[PDB]
């Protein structure tokens, strides 16, 4: 189960 | 850019038997960046049939795949795996090596 | 015993046309569970483990929308790094992501990671305690930053210590016949010659899960590293993985080298003669 949300850097 | 040179092991899946029918492996590891040729030989020859595993890296960023397709091993047949990458100056050649 | 679940994503820029190629994998300890390729025709997160198809279409629906919502990001990202470091359109580029984590033999939150990479050098990673960063340069110091304001640490360890650990539970019990069994190596030995004074032994490892296994040879009893060639550990390509360490020694002395084997599926190490 992935996470939910991947913020960009 | 960094630029890591592929180790190449070339093997078979089960233990190899003249006329038992097997699988013909060339795992490729530790290369940076990930673009690569690899080919599997029969006799010299381009195999066509070779699938590959789902490019994955290890700790150190570094990229493993693994080539393979399947075959009947006979007497007399060579086989070997043909690895390119952007830091080999000439294709690397691997023989299968059976009595190991 | 212990037990991982962990994502590894790579995208690769492609200058000329079009998006950056971006495939994702996932696993629970050795065993490859999931994928994307986005060159497939699918454009689907897929299954690579029977036990994962017990899963209905709400899991491959939202997994597939997470997954390219990955992908969005990374697409984001090598243009945003590529800014930080002033380089060209030309060139292609990497950023490789990995995160998961560790339960112990209760099962229970051990360890959990979130790493990043751009170019295969460490750009930026969460601490262990899960509430802080490490970057490399001064690139990732900005994104240290911008995700502190953001507390983007605070989500991610909520992952880590709550959905990460509860759903690899959930694939360890539904791949239970698998995930939860071990397979011993199957090892022998060989003998090869070079000249008249000089013999090759090879102590193999076959066949066996998890991948940690140690294999190392004894002269009389005491360890011997050198003279001795160990290759890395490699797939099979059933599910298992082979090994092999090689030690050189003088015709007619084979017997004083023992091979050792320690593997989880050997309640003891094992020995091996020639």
């Amino acid at each position: 189960n992935l996470v939910p949300s991947v913020a960009t850097v | 850019m960094i630029q890591r040179t592929p180790k190449i092991q070339v093997y078979s899946r089960h233990p190899a038997e003249n006329g038992k029918s097997n699988f013909l492996n060339c795992y490729v590891s530790g290369f940076h960046p990930s673009d690569i040729e690899v080919d599997l030989l029969k006799n010299g020859e381009r195999i066509e049939k070779v699938e590959h595993s789902d490019l994955s890296f290890s700790k150190d960023w570094s990229f493993y795949l693994l080539y393979y397709t399947e075959f009947t091993p006979t007497e007399k047949d060579e086989y070997a795996c043909r690895v390119n990458h952007v830091t080999l100056s000439q294709p690397k050649i691997v023989k299968w090596d059976r009595d190991m | 015993g212990s037990h991982s679940m962990r994502y590894f994503f790579t995208s690769v820029s492609r200058p000329g046309r079009g998006e950056p190629r971006f495939i994702a994998v996932g696993y629970v300890d050795d065993t490859q569970f999931v994928r994307f390729d986005s060159d497939a025709a699918s454009q689907r997160m897929e299954p690579r483990a029977p036990w994962i198809e017990q899963e209905g279409p709400e899991y491959w629906d939202g997994e597939t929308r997470k997954v390219k919502a990955h992908s969005q990001t990374h697409r984001v990202d090598l243009g945003t790094l590529r800014g930080y470091y002033n380089q060209s359109e030309a060139g292609s580029h990497t950023v490789q992501r990995m995160y998961g984590c560790d339960v112990g033999s209760d099962w229970r939150f051990l360890r959990g990671y979130h790493q990043y990479a751009y170019d295969g050098k460490d750009y930026i990673a969460l601490k262990e305690d899960l509430r802080s960063w490490t970057a490399a340069d001064m690139a990732a110091q900005t994104t240290k930053h911008k995700w502190e304001a953001a507390h983007v640490a605070e989500q991610l360890r909520a992952y880590l210590e709550g959905t990460c650990v509860e759903w690899l539970r959930r694939y360890l019990e539904n791949g239970k016949e698998t995930l939860q069994r071990t397979d011993a190596p199957k090892t022998h030995m060989t003998h090869h010659a070079v000249s008249d004074h000089e013999a090759t032994l090879r102590c193999w490892a076959l066949s066996f899960y998890p991948a940690e296994i140690t294999l190392t040879w004894q002269r009389d009893g005491e360890d011997q590293t050198q003279d001795t060639e160990l290759v890395e550990t490699r797939p099979a390509g059933d599910g298992t993985f082979q090994k092999w360490v090689a030690v050189v020694v003088p015709s007619g002395q084979e017997q004083r080298y023992t091979c050792h084997v320690q593997h989880e599926g050997l309640p003891k190490p094992l020995t091996l003669r020639w």
